[PDB]
C-alpha cells in the first residue's frame, strides 16, 4: 500500500530562522506531492502543489523540493503567525498505479 | 549463369530477357524483447484526467483478455520437465491443445523460449508502470537490459502538460480523451479481432509496432539493431515480432523481435522476361508467359513474385515462394514457342519494345522505326513478328522520340530472316475463362455423345 | 454438429479436421445520427487566419456539392403522401430515378426515413456553427440530443491558439493552411470523386469517420453504442454510416450510423481444413480443396471468407457469403478422394504436420519424426501418404524439435495399413492454368478432327 | 450511341442495362518543378538536437544514396550532343544502359529534359539549406520561381521551439528524435527498397507526397494547378511525379510533377449491366457475364475497370484498360443468350430486382412482387426467369417494403410472354476452377484412349 513517513513530529524554531519538514513515500510518486496548512479549530489550507509550486496567494518563504520517495519543505523568514501544524499528501495517479495518502503532521 | 531458357525463340514472341537476380531468404533470426507501456503516465496532469483515464482502462482490457487468454492456453499446457539426457526440450500437451497447425506448435515452442526472459523483464514490474518517458532504458544488475516503450508518453510530456496552464482542465480532459481514443482506433485495425492467432511469430514488426503509433524505427533501433539489409528485411517482410506476455492489470505487453540475416540461396537465380508486342496475322499480341521464372539446380518452377521484395540485384523473400510449372510452360520456356499462348492486343498502351544487351526488339509496325544513321526508316515485313535492331542493321536506331545507339547481337545472324512457329491464342479474363470452361464441357459433351 | 465430411480419407490426403465454427451475420440496426461539422471554428484566432479559411471553404464546397446532389437525385424524387390505410409507405419516382439498382432503391428509402430527424437535428443549424469544441452535446428539450464533432477543433484549440503568443502571425497562418490541407490530403480517398454512390448505407463507419480524423472510436461512443461484440462488429465491417444531409452554406454533415447485432445462423456451422503435405510417388503434394467449408442444413457449400471475420469461436460476416460448389468437389469431401485434385510441393516451407484430436498427422517422409517414449524412430514407407501418429504407437512424439504428447486416435485401428485412392494432379498457376485451357482446347479439336 | 448489345434477352436472363459512361483517358502533362527538404531547420532549437540529426543524416544517406545512383545510370549514359538539323533529340548509351524496358527509357529521356530545370534550381542550393519554414518561394530574376517544401518543419517552428522552455532539454531532444523516426517509419513505404526504378514517372503524385507527410494538396496547390478535374486527375492516380535530382550532401530532392488533361475518348462509350437473380428449375441464378463493356467504334472489349475511377457521367483511366473478348462472350452480349453461362445462387442476399427506364425487373418468385395500384399481388410463374413491370402492369409497384412508381417498357409488348434459351451453368471458385479443369483432362483422357 501507500504510507507517508512524516518527520519530525513536532519542532521549534525562532522568529526569522528557517525550518525544514520532510515526507516520504513508501513508492515513488513521481512530483506529486501536495502541502498544506492547518491552524487549530480551522480548515487546511493548501499551500504547495506539486511539490514546487506555490499556492496562489501564498508567501514565497515557503518553498517545496524533492522528487520521487524523498521531499522537504523549508520555511525561511519565520513568523509567528507561521505556527500551524503542516501536512503533505500523495495524490500519484499515473493511470495504472494509485497511490494516496496524508503525512503524520509537524507542528 | 548459363543459359537453358532458349532466349532466343523466346524473343521472337515478345519475351526479351531481363536482368537475373540473386534468391535470398531470411534465416538465423536474432531475438530481443522490448516492453510496450499501452498507458501512458499522467500523473504530472492528474487534475484534468477525469474519469478518462478509467474508461480507457475498460476499453484496453476488454482488448488485451483475449490475446492473454490466447498466450495462456499453450502457456498453461506447456511443462518444462527437470532437465536430463533422456529429454532435451520441453513437452507440448496435444490432447490440452486439441487443433493446431504445425507453425502454431512451434510458436508455441517459441513462446515457453521466451518465459525466461520474460519472467525475468517482469521482476522490473514496479518500475515498467513508473515510467513516464516515451522510451527508457532499464538498468538493476547491467544484465539483459530492459527497454520500453510507452504509447503516447510523448504528447502527455510535449503537447498537454506543457499547454496545461493555457487551456482549461475541461479541454485538457477533452484532448486527452481524444487521443487515447484515436490510439485505439489506430490500434484496432492489428490488435483487435482481427489478430485471431497471438500464438504466432509471423506478423511483421511494423504491425507490432502499431501499439507504438507505428513508429517501428524507434523500436528497432532502441535494440540497437544494425545491419546493411536493415531496409531490405524491413520491406520484405522478414522482421518479426511475437507477443510473449501481456499484464492486464499494468497495461503493458511484451515483444519478441525475430531480426534474421539474408542467406543467398546457392545455385539459384531468377529470371524475368520483358513482354513486348509482337505482330502476327495484322494483329497485336502478347505472349502469356511467367515473367519471373525461378531457376534452382538447373530446375524450372515458378515463383509467387508478389510476396517478395525485388530489387535490382536479387529477389529477397521471407520464405521459399517456389511453385510448380506445368510440362507445357516448361517446354515452351525450354524452346517450343508453339507451347506457350499469346493474347490479342487490344489497349491503345503496352510495351511494344525493349532493350537487351544494348540490342532492341522493337514491333516495328505499331511503333515508327527509323535508323539515325542512315537517316531512312526501319520497316518491318508482316511475316515476321519482331525486329531485332543492332549495329549490323542501324547504329543509332529512333523509336518514336527517343534516339539510343545499339551494340552488337549475339544470336543468330539471320534472326530476323529465320522465324519461328506462334503458339496459340488464349483469353485471360476471369468470366472470359468461366465462359471457356463451359464451352469446352459442352464440345467434350457433344463429343461423348457421338461416340 | 456431427461429421457428414468422412474426415478420415480426408486426413490420408492431408486435409486435416481443424475448428468447428459458428456462423453469425449482421441484423437488426439500431439507427442514431451525429453531426460532423468539416470546418473547425477559429474565432478566438480570427487575426492570424487570413484568406486560408475562404480557400478552404471554396474547396470544401467543390468537395461536398456533388454529394448533395447525389442526395438531392432522390431526395426531390421521393414524396411522402398523406398516409392512410391504403398506403403504408412513400413512393420512388422511378421514372425520375430513372436507373438504379434495389440496394439503391432501398437506401434511397432509408434517406427518406432519416429525413425526419435530419430536420429536427438542422433546427439547430445556428447552435451547429457556434461550436467551438471537438464533441459537443446539444439540448433544447430532451429530445433527441444531437452530437456534434467538429474537424480540426482539437488541433486549433490546443496548438494554435495556445502557441499564437509564441509565433508569428504568418507562421500561425502557415500551420493552419498546413493543417487543413492535410486534413483535405486524407480525407479526399474517402469523400472524394471515389464515393460514387453517396445513396448508400454500405460504407462502414471507419471510412465514415475518416470526416472526424479517422476516430471513429470517439463518434461510436458519444452515441453511446455498447455491446459485447463492438470489437466482433467493427472488425467485421457491419457497423456502417450513411450521409444523410449535406450543407454548403455551413460546410457541415449528418451521418446515419447503422449499429446491428449478430445473429447465430441456426443449423450451420462452418469447417476448416489443415492442408499438410502427403508424399506420393517419390513426391510431396497439396490437395487443392477448400479450407473452409460451409454446412447448413447439413448442405456443403463454398465460402467467401476473406470478407468475413474469422475468430476462435465463430465466423462473423456482414452478409451471406455462401457460394455454390461444383459436384466433384462435394463429392470428394463426401469421400471420394479420387475427385480432389492435387498440386506438386517444390517449396523448402509448407506445412507438413498437424494436430487434431490429441492426434498427429505427419509426412514422415519430409520430417523426421521420431518416438520420445521408445526412444526409436518413426519411419513412414513410400506407399503410405501420411502417418497417424497417437498414444497406440508412441505417447510422446518428437517432430523435428518439438515434443508433443499425443492422444488417442478415434477411427480405424489399422489407419496406417489401409490406404486410400490419390487424385489427379493440377497446376493452380495464373498463366499456367491459361496453358491448360488453351492445350485441352487444342487435343479437344484434334480429336474432333479425327471424328 | 445507339444500342447493339441486345438488351431485351440480357435482361430476360438477368442483366439488366444500367448507366452509359464516356470513357476519358490521360493525355498532355503539364510538367512542374518543386524541392522537398527530407530535413527540417533545426537552428532555432541546436542546443537540444545533441547527436540526433547525425544518426538522421546518416540514416537518410542510406535511404537516398539508392535513388541517386540508380538516377545517374541515366544521367551518366545520357549524352546531349551539339544540336543541328541532323538530330534533334539526346542519344541514350544502350550498351551502357544494358537492359531496360520501353517506358524506362523513356523516363531517361524525361530525367534529361528535366535536367536542365534542374540545373536552374540547383543553383539556389545554399538559399534551399537556409530555409526555415514549411512552404517557402524563392525569386532570384522572376525566372522559374523554385518552392520548397521541408518536411517536419512545421512541428519544429509550431510544437518544438515554442516549448523549449516549457520541457527540458532532454525532453525536447527525444521528442525531435521520435519524430525523425516516425517520419522515416511513414517515408519507407514509399521511398525504401519498394521504389525499385526511380527512372519513372509513374508514380502517383500522393505517393511522392509521403516525403512531405502525404499533404500532396498543399504540394499541387503550391505549384499553382487548378481544373474542374482536379479530384477526378487525383482518384484516378493520374497525376504523377519523378524523382529529377538527389542531393546526399543538403538532403534535398527535386521532383517533376506530371499533371495531365482528361480527354474524352471519342465514339466510345462503357456501358454497366446490373446483375439481378432469375429463376430457372426451381433455382436461383446469376448470369456471369462482363458488368462493365468498353465500346469503342462499335467494337466490343472487356476493360479492366479497377484501375480506373468510376464517376456517374464517365469512366476515367490513366491509360487504355481495354482488353480481349472471347467470341462466345461477344456472341452472347450480341444476343445469343444460350452462350452467357450462369451460377447458382445459394446466397441468402442476391440482387434480385432492378430498375432501368423507369421499368422493373424483378425475381418475383424470390421476392414478393405486390401491386399498389390493383391492391392484388404480381406472381411470376415458374417458366419466366424474370418479370418486367411497368406501365400496363401495374403503376406503383410493392418489392417488399419499396413502393416505386413505374414508367412504359419500350420493348415487346409480350416480354412476359417470349422467353429465352438459359445457357449453361458454371462454378467460379478458384478451387473449383482447378477441379473442373482436371475433370476435363480425365474425361478427354478416357475418350482420346477410347479412340
Ligand atoms: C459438364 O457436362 C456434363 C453433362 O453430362 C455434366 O454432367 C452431369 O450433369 C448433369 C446435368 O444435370 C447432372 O445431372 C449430373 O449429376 C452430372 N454428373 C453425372 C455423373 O452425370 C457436368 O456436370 C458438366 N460439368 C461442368 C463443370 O460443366
Ligand atoms: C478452340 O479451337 C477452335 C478451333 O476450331 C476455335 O474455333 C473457331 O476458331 C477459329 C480460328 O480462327 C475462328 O475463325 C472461328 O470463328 C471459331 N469459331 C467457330 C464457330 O468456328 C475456338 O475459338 C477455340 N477456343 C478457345 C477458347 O481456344
Ligand atoms: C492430362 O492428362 C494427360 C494424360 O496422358 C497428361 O499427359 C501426360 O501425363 C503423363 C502422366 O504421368 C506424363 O508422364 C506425360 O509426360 C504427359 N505428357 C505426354 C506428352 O504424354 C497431361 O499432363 C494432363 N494435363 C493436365 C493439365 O492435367
Ligand atoms: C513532471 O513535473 C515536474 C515538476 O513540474 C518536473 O520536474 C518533471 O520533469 C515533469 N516530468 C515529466 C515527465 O513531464
Ligand atoms: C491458466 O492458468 C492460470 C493459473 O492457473 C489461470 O488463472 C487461467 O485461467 C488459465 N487459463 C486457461 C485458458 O486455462
Ligand atoms: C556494335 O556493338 C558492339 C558491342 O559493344 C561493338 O563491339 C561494336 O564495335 C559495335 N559496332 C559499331 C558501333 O559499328
Ligand atoms: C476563447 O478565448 C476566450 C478568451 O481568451 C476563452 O475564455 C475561451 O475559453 C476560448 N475558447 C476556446 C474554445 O479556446
Ligand atoms: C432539388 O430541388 C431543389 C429545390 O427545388 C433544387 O434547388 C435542386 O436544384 C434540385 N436538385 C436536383 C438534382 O434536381
Ligand atoms: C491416449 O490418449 C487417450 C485420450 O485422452 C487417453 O484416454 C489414453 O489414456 C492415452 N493412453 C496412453 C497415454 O497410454
Ligand atoms: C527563430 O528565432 C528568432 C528569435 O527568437 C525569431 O525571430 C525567428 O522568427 C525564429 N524563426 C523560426 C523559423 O522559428
Ligand atoms: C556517374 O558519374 C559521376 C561523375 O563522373 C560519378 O561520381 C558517379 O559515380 C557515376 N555513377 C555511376 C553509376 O557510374
Ligand atoms: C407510363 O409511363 C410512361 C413513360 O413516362 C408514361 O408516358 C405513361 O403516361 C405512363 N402511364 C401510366 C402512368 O398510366
Amino acid at each position: 500500500t501507500g504510507v507517508m513517513t512524516q518527520t519530525p513530529a513536532s519542532v521549534e524554531a525562532a522568529v526569522g530562522g528557517t525550518v525544514t519538514i520532510k515526507c516520504q513515500a513508501s513508492q515513488n510518486i513521481i512530483s506529486s506531492l501536495a502541502w498544506y496548512q492547518q491552524k487549530p479549530g480551522q480548515r487546511p489550507k493548501l499551500l504547495i502543489y506539486y511539490a514546487s509550486t506555490l499556492a496562489s496567494g501564498v508567501p514565497s518563504r515557503f518553498k517545496g523540493s524533492g522528487s520521487g520517495t524523498q521531499f522537504t519543505l523549508t520555511i525561511s523568514d519565520l513568523e509567528c503567525a507561521d505556527a500551524a501544524t503542516y501536512y503533505c499528501q500523495s495524490y500519484y495517479y499515473s493511470g495504472i498505479t494509485y497511490g494516496n495518502a496524508f503525512g503524520g503532521g509537524t507542528e | 549463369t548459363g543459359g537453358i531458357l532458349h532466349y532466343e525463340k523466346l524473343s521472337k514472341i515478345g519475351l526479351v530477357k531481363g536482368v537475373t537476380r540473386k534468391y535470398k531468404i531470411k534465416s538465423n533470426p536474432l531475438t530481443k524483447d522490448i516492453v510496450i507501456k499501452m498507458i501512458p503516465n499522467v500523473s504530472n496532469m492528474s487534475q484534468c484526467t477525469g474519469s478518462v483515464m478509467e474508461n480507457y482502462k475498460t476499453r484496453l482490457n476488454g482488448i488485451l483478455t483475449p490475446i492473454k487468454g490466447a498466450l495462456e492456453i499453450y502457456k498453461n499446457n506447456t511443462h518444462d520437465l527437470v532437465g536430463d539426457v533422456r529429454l532435451a526440450g520441453v513437452i507440448m500437451a496435444g490432447v490440452a491443445i486439441g487443433i493446431a497447425t504445425a507453425a502454431q506448435i512451434t510458436a508455441g515452442v517459441a513462446l515457453y523460449e521466451a518465459m525466461k526472459n520474460a519472467d525475468n523483464i517482469n521482476k522490473l514490474k514496479s518500475s515498467i508502470e513508473s515510467t513516464n518517458e516515451a522510451v527508457v532504458k532499464l538498468q538493476e544488475t547491467a544484465e539483459k537490459t530492459v527497454y520500453v516503450l510507452t504509447a503516447l508518453q510523448d504528447y502527455i510530456n510535449t503537447n498537454l502538460v506543457p499547454t496545461i496552464d493555457k487551456i482549461s482542465c475541461k479541454q485538457t480532459e477533452l484532448s486527452l480523451d481524444l487521443a487515447l481514443s484515436k490510439y485505439l482506433s489506430d490500434l484496432l485495425f492489428v490488435f483487435g479481432p482481427n489478430l485471431q492467432d497471438p500464438v504466432s511469430n509471423s506478423m511483421t514488426i511494423q504491425a507490432i509496432s502499431q501499439a507504438f503509433g507505428g513508429n517501428y524505427e524507434t523500436l528497432l533501433r532502441t535494440l540497437g539493431y544494425a545491419t546493411e539489409d536493415f531496409d531490405d528485411l524491413l520491406e520484405s517482410d522478414s522482421i518479426t515480432g511475437q507477443i510473449i506476455y501481456v499484464d492486464l492489470s499494468s497495461y503493458y505487453i511484451i515483444v519478441r523481435v525475430y531480426f534474421p540475416i539474408l542467406t543467398e540461396i546457392q545455385q539459384a537465380y531468377i529470371q524475368e522476361l520483358l513482354p513486348v508486342s509482337f505482330n502476327n496475322d495484322n494483329s497485336e499480341w502478347i505472349s502469356i508467359v511467367p515473367n519471373f521464372i525461378l531457376v534452382r539446380n538447373t530446375l524450372i518452377s515458378n515463383i509467387e513474385i508478389g510476396f517478395c521484395l525485388i530489387t535490382k540485384r536479387s529477389v529477397i523473400c521471407n520464405q521459399d515462394y517456389a511453385t510448380p510449372m506445368t510440362n507445357n510452360m516448361r517446354e515452351c520456356l525450354t524452346g517450343s514457342t508453339e507451347k506457350c499462348p499469346r493474347e490479342l492486343v487490344v489497349s491503345s498502351h503496352v510495351p511494344r519494345f525493349a532493350l537487351s544487351n544494348g540490342v532492341l526488339f522493337a514491333n516495328c509496325i505499331s511503333v515508327t522505326c527509323q535508323c539515325q544513321t542512315t537517316g531512312r526508316a526501319i520497316s518491318q515485313s508482316g511475316e515476321q513478328t519482331l525486329l531485332m535492331i543492332d549495329n549490323t542493321t542501324c547504329p543509332t536506331a529512333v523509336l518514336g522520340n527517343v534516339i539510343i545507339s545499339l551494340g552488337k547481337y549475339l544470336g543468330s545472324v539471320n534472326y530476323n530472316s529465320e522465324g519461328i512457329a506462334i503458339g496459340p491464342p488464349v483469353f485471360t479474363d476471369k468470366v472470359d475463362i468461366s465462359s471457356q470452361i463451359s464451352s469446352m464441357n459442352q464440345s467434350l459433351q457433344q463429343s461423348k455423345d457421338y461416340i
